C-alpha cells in the first residue's frame, strides 16, 4: 500500500519477486495461511540503496492483523536480518496466522538496512472471525506454555501501577501544604529553611531507603522465580542458501525502450536468440510487480493479483515459435492500466530512467526460461 | 585640501599589479605551468614565488617600519583640521584594504577553484596557489596590517589601546595564510577529491568570518571622523 | 601533467592501460579522435586507495580543449561513475571533438570515488583551426536542435542583469539620502523613528510584493514554455562487462626485485614456466605508463608516446626461444631516462616499496601472453 509512492526506476531494479503463491484467500481467526515464491537480486542495484548486506523478510500489512509464524529464506528459518548476494535467486516461504478480522493487503516485501522498504505483489487476503478467539501459544524451555497475547501483562501493569503510586504518593505529600506563590515568596523574602523540616527529611530518606530496598527485593525474587533467562537474540544471519537455476538458453539484447508520456504503454525493440532444442515463444514481461502476459502464449493460474496482472497486456509483433538457433528482432509492447495505476509512467520524474526486469519464455511442452533484461528507457513526447 | 588624489593610486596600483598578474597566468597557466617537474617550470612559477616572497617580506618589512617609525608623538596637540585629513587618509587606507581583500578572497580564491577543477593538482606550489595563497593574501595581510599601524600611530580614537573590531578584521583574514597548511594537508591526506566544499576548507571560511569585523572598525572610523569636525550639520 | 607527482608504487599498481591507440593525432576544429585501449584493475590494489566501486572514465585535459563525444566501458556508453571489479581487464573507447587549438597533451584516466585520479599514458595531439568554428549539436526529444555552446546563454544573461539590476535599484533608492554618518547620528543621539517613513515602507512593500510575483510569474512562463523537463540524469552504473581474457599459458615468478640509488635502470629475477605449445620470448614489461621493450622480440607501431616508449629499454639475460614446458630464469634489466624523467625511481621516498607490472609474451607467429607480477622492490646503494 506504501508502494506507488516509490521512483519507478528504483522498484524496477532493486528485487524482482516472481513464481508467487498464497495457499488461501480467504481465512479464520487462528488459521494460517502460506505465502510462497521466489525473489532475484538485480545486478544492476542502484548506489543509492545500500547493498543487501544485511536484510529482512518481512510483510507488508496494517499492523498485526496476521501473526508471522515463520519465514524462511531458502528452506531455513529467518527471524534476524539476513545477508543477501546481488544477483542470486532465493525462494521464500513467510507462513502468517490470522488474528483479526477484515480484509487485508498483504505484501511480501524485504527491507535493506540502508535503502529501504522493497515492496512486493500485495494480495487481498480476507479474515473472518472475532479477535477474541485469536490464540498466541508458545512452549518454553521451562515447560510452561504461555499465550503471547496477555502473557506478563498482569506483571507489567502491577509493576506500572506500583511505582506510578509511589511516584504520585511522594508528589501528594508535598502537594497537602501550599505550592507555588507562599513558598516562593517565603525564599525569595528572607532564607526559607521553614517549607523544608523534619519529619520531611525523614521521610525523604524512608522513600529513598524503600526505593532502593524494593528494587533489591523485586529483582531477587523476579530471579528465584524464572531462574533461567537469556538475551534477546539478534544477529544478522550469513549463509543463506540461494537457488542454483540453470543457466537459461536464450539470449535477449534490448535495443532501444520507449514509453510513451502521456501514455500506458511501454514498448522495447528485443533481438532473441534462441539457444538449446525447443522452440520458444515470449509468454511474460514482469517489470515492476506487474505482470504483462501473453494470453497466446501463458495464462496465470496462481490467482495473481489482477490490478497487477495484466492477461494480454503484452503484445509481441512477431510471437511465433523461435527455432532453436535462430536470431530476431521483434517490437514488444507491454500495455496496460496498471502501468498509470502504479504510477509505473512516473519514470520521467526520476533521475535515472532505466529499467529492468523479467521475461518469461516458453516452449511447446510448457518449461520455462526466465532471462532478465536492463536498458534505459526513453520517454517519447512527439 | 582633505581628501587628496592618494585614492586614486590605492585603486590603480592593485588594479593594474593584479591586471599584469592575469595576464601572466594566462600566458604561462599551460605551457609552463601544468607540469611542476618540467624545468621551465622552475623558472616561470618557482622562480615568481621566490621572488614574491622575498619582495613581500621587503615591502611588509619597510612600510610597516616606516609607519611606525614616523607614528605622531605628540597626539594631544593635533587640530581637528589635521585630525579630519588623517581620518581621510585612513579611510584611503581601508580602501586599499578592501580592494586588496576583494582581490585576494574573492577572485583569485575562485580562479584557483576553476583552475584546481579543470587541470590534474600536480604540487602544492600550482601557478593558481601561487598568485592566490603567496601573493593576493599576503598582499592584502601588508595592507591591512599597514593600516592598523596607520590609526594606531595617527589617529588619537584608535590609540591609547587597540581595537578589538580592528584587530579582528586585520588578524583574521591574515590567519587565512597559515590555514593554508591545512588546505594542503587535507588536499593530500583527506579527500582524494576537488571538491571546493569539503571541510578542509572551513579554515578559509571560518577566518573569512573576521572579516565582518569591518562593521565595528567602520563605525569606530565614522566615530573618529565625528570627533571634532562632526560638523555642524550633522544632527544640527 | 599532473603524474611525475603521484607516488610510484600508487602509480604502478592501480591500473595498467594497454593495448592503447590514437585515431588521429593531429586534428581540425570539429573533427573527431577516438581514443582506445584496455586497462587492468591490479589485484593488489592499494588500501589507501578506495576500492573502485564509484569509478568515472575521465579524459585528463587543460580544460575543455576537446569535448567528450563518447565514452564506453565494454561497449556501452558511460556518462555516469561505474563500477569497476578488482582484477579484471576492460576495453574503452573515448570519442573527443576538437574545440580549441594547440598542442595538448591527451591522458585517458580513471578517477576513483576515494583514491583520486588514476591517470594514464598522455599523447600529444595538435588542434588547428580557430575556436569560434566549433560546433556543438544536439538533438532534444522536443525536436529542437540547439548548440551546447551558447544555447541558454542569452536567457541565463537576462535573468542574471534584471535580478541584480532590482537590487541595485533597492540600494541606490536608499542611497539618495545621506548613508553612514548622519544616520548613525541620528540612531544613537535619541529615537530615530525618521529616517524610515512614508512612502520608504510602500516602495519597501512594492519591492516585496514586485519581487514574489515577478518570481511566480517568471515560474510560470518557464512552465508553459519548456513544458517537458526532466531531473537530472545521476547514478552509479553497475554491470560493466568485462574482458574474457583466456588464461595466461606462461607462470612468472619474480625472485628478488632491485634498483640502483641512484640510477635509471630497474632489475629483476624471473623464473619462466612455458606452458601451451610455442616458444615464446619476453617482448615488453609495461610498469607504469612507460613500456620497456626487447626491440630484437617485439616492435611498437601504435604510435606510443616517444617519452614513455623504451624501444630497446628491456634488456633480458637470455632471451633465445622458450620452448613449452620448459623453465628457466633470467635476469631481467629495465632501463631508460623515463625512470627518472616520471620519477619511477622515486619509489625510495614511497612508505610501500612494492612494483607491479606487465609482462608481454611473444611466440613465434606473433600471437602476445600478458602475465601480471608484483613484488617488493629493494633499493640497491652499494
Ligand atoms: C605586497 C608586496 C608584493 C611583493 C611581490 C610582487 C610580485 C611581482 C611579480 C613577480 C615576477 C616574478 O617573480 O617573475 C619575474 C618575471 C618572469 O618572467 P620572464 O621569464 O622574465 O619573462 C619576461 C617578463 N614578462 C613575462 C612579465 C613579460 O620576469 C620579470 O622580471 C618581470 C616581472 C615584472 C613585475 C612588475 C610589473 C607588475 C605590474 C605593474 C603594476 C605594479
Ligand atoms: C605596490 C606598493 C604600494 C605602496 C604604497 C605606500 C605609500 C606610502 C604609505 C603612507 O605613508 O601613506 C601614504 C598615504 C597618505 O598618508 P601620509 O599623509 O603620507 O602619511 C603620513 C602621515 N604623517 C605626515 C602625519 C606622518 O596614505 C595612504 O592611504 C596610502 C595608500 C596606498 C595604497 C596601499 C598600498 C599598500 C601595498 C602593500
Ligand atoms: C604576525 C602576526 C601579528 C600578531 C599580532 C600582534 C600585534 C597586534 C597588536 C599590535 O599591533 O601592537 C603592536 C604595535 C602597536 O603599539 P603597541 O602594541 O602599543 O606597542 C608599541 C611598541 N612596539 C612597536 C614595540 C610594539 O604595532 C607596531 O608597532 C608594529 C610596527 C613595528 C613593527 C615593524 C617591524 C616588523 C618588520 C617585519
Ligand atoms: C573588477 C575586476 C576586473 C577583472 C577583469 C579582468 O580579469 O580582466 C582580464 C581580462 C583579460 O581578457 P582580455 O581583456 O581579452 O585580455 C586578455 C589578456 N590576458 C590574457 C593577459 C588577461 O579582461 C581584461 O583585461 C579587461 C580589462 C578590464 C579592466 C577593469
Ligand atoms: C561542519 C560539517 C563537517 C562534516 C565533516 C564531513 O563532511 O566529513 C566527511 C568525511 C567523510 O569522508 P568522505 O566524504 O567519504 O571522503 C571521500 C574522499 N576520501 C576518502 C579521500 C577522504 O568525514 C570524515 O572523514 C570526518 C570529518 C570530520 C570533520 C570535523
Ligand atoms: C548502596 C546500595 C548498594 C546495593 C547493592 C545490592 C547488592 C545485592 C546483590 C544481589
Ligand atoms: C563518514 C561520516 C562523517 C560524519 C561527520 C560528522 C560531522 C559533524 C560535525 C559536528
Ligand atoms: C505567500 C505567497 C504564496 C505564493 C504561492 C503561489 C502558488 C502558485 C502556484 C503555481
Ligand atoms: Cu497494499
Ligand atoms: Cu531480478
Ligand atoms: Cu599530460
Ligand atoms: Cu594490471
Amino acid at each position: 500500500h506504501g508502494e506507488k509512492s516509490q521512483a519507478a526506476f528504483m522498484r524496477m531494479r532493486t528485487i524482482h519477486w516472481y513464481d508467487l503463491s498464497w495457499s488461501k484467500e480467504k481465512v479464520k481467526i487462528n488459521e494460517t495461511v502460506e505465502i510462497k515464491g521466489k525473489f532475484h537480486v538485480f545486478e544492476g542495484w542502484p548506489e543509492t540503496v545500500d547493498e543487501p548486506d544485511v536484510a529482512f523478510l518481512n510483510v507488508g500489512m496494517p499492523g498485526p492483523v496476521f501473526i508471522r509464524k515463520e519465514s524462511y529464506i531458502g528452506g531455513q528459518l529467518v527471524p534476524r536480518s539476513v545477508r543477501l548476494e546481488i544477483g542470486k535467486t532465493y525462494d521464500f516461504r513467510v507462513v502468517l496466522k490470522a488474528r483479526r478480522p477484515g480484509d487485508w493487503h498483504v505484501h511480501t516485501m524485504m527491507n535493506v538496512q540502508g535503502g529501504g522498504p522493497i515492496i512486493g505483489p500485495g494480495k487481498w487476503i480476507t479474515v473472518e472471525g472475532s479477535m477474541s478467539e485469536f490464540r498466541n501459544p508458545v512452549t518454553t524451555l521451562t515447560g510452561q506454555t504461555v499465550d503471547l497475547e496477555n502473557y506478563n501483562e498482569g506483571n507489567t501493569y502491577f509493576w506500572h501501577a506500583f511505582w506510578f503510586a509511589i511516584g504520585v504518593a511522594w508528589i501528594g505529600y508535598w502537594s497537602r501544604r501550599p505550592i507555588f506563590i507562599p513558598r516562593l515568596l517565603m525564599v525569595d523574602a528572607g532564607r526559607a529553611d521553614e517549607l523544608v523540616s523534619a519529619t520531611d527529611r525523614k521521610v525523604a530518606m524512608g522513600f529513598l531507603a524503600a526505593t532502593i530496598l524494593i528494587v533489591v527485593m523485586a529483582m531477587s525474587s523476579a530471579n528465584s522465580k524464572y531462574p533461567i533467562t537469556i538475551p534477546l537474540q539478534a544477529g544478522t544471519m550469513r549463509g543463506m542458501k540461494p537457488l542454483e537455476l540453470p543457466a537459461p538458453t536464450v539470449s535477449v539484447k534490448v535495443e532501444d525502450a520507449t514509453y510513451r508520456v502521456p501514455g500506458r504503454a511501454m514498448r522495447m525493440k528485443l533481438t532473441i536468440t534462441n539457444h538449446g532444442n525447443s522452440p520458444i515463444r515470449l509468454g511474460e514481461f514482469y517489470t515492476a510487480s506487474v505482470r504483462f502476459l501473453d494470453s497466446d502464449v501463458y495464462k496465470d493460474t496462481t490467482g495473481y493479483p489482477e490490478d497487477l496482472l495484466a492477461e494480454d497486456g503484452l503484445s509481441v509483433s512477431d510471437n511465433s515459435p523461435l527455432a532453436p538457433g535462430e536470431t530476431r528482432t521483434v517490437d514488444v509492447t507491454a500495455s496496460d492500466a496498471a502501468w498509470e495505476v502504479y504510477r509505473l509512467s512516473d519514470i520521467i520524474y526520476d533521475p535515472d530512467s532505466r529499467f529492468a526486469g523479467l521475461l518469461f519464455f516458453f516452449d511447446a511442452t510448457g518449461n520455462r526460461q526466465v532471462v532478465q533484461i536492463d536498458a534505459p528507457l526513453i520517454p517519447s513526447f512527439m | 585640501l582633505l581628501d587628496k588624489k592618494w585614492l586614486t593610486f590605492a585603486l590603480a596600483i592593485y588594479t593594474v599589479f593584479y591586471l599584469w598578474v592575469r595576464w601572466y597566468e594566462g600566458v604561462y597557466g599551460w605551457s609552463a605551468g601544468l607540469d611542476s617537474f618540467a624545468p621551465e617550470f622552475e623558472t616561470y612559477w618557482m622562480n615568481f614565488l621566490y621572488t614574491e616572497i622575498v619582495l613581500e617580506i621587503v615591502t611588509a618589512s619597510i612600510l610597516w617600519g616606516y609607519l611606525w617609525k614616523t607614528r605622531d608623538r605628540n597626539l594631544a596637540a593635533l587640530t581637528p583640521r589635521e585630525e579630519l585629513r588623517r581620518n581621510f587618509t585612513h579611510l584611503v587606507w581601508l580602501v586599499a584594504y578592501a580592494w586588496a581583500i576583494y582581490w585576494g578572497a574573492s577572485y583569485f580564491t575562485e580562479q584557483d577553484g576553476t583552475w584546481h577543477q579543470t587541470i590534474v593538482r600536480d604540487t602544492d606550489f600550482t601557478p593558481s596557489h601561487i598568485i592566490e595563497f603567496y601573493l593576493s593574501y599576503p598582499i592584502y595581510i601588508i595592507t591591512g596590517f599597514a593600516a592598523f599601524i596607520y590609526a594606531k600611530t595617527r589617529l588619537p580614537f584608535f590609540a591609547k589601546g587597540i581595537s578589538l573590531p580592528y584587530l579582528v578584521l586585520v588578524v583574521g583574514p591574515f590567519m587565512i595564510l597559515p590555514n593554508v597548511g591545512l588546505n594542503e594537508w587535507g588536499h593530500t591526506f583527506w579527500f582524494m577529491e576537488e571538491l571546493f566544499v569539503a571541510p578542509l576548507h572551513y579554515g578559509f571560511v571560518i577566518f573569512g568570518w573576521l572579516a565582518l569585523a569591518v562593521m565595528g572598525t567602520l563605525t569606530q572610523t565614522f566615530y573618529s571622523f565625528a570627533q571634532g569636525g562632526l560638523g555642524q550639520s550633522l544632527c544640527e
